[PDB]
């Protein structure tokens, strides 16, 4: 429930796109990460990582970020 | 000294711009290629100039 709460802030805190909340999750909110999340405003791009990236296809499912549509391609 | 950064600068956005249409994911948002050495900074005010004054060489082609 802890964890339920926290990424439907990440939902919440951001926008209707679930794939930035996810990434956010995965790759902290705030440390290294802060940046990426704040990079990923600006398309799917390659300032994002090796986890990062392939992660945040991973939920290439439900739903329905924009970038969702646009990390393929 | 701003007529050669402008034109330098100016011509580097416009190529970079090209790619865009041509291509895909080129991020002409500000943050562009800087590195002629001549060029240096780019300031908000080429996007602007660049917009217009390409839009006015649209509208002088034969």
């Amino acid at each position: 429930n802890a964890a339920a709460k926290q990424l439907a802030g990440l939902v919440g805190k951001f926008d209707g796109d679930e794939l930035k909340a996810a990434l956010a999750y995965n790759q902290g909110e705030g440390r290294l990460g802060n940046p990426q999340l704040e990079a990923y405003s600006k398309g799917d791009f390659a300032s994002i990582s090796e986890e990062g990236r392939n992660y945040m296809r991973n939920l290439l499912d439900v739903a329905k970020s924009p970038m969702a549509g646009q990390l393929e391609t | 000294d701003d007529s050669m950064k402008s034109m330098n600068k100016l011509d580097v956005i416009d190529k970079q711009f090209q790619k865009r249409i041509n291509g895909e994911w080129v991020s002409t948002d500000f943050k562009d290629m800087p590195v002629n050495e001549n060029t240096g900074e780019f300031k908000h005010s080429d996007m602007v100039n660049y917009a217009n004054k390409k839009l006015a060489e649209i509208d002088s082609m034969d």
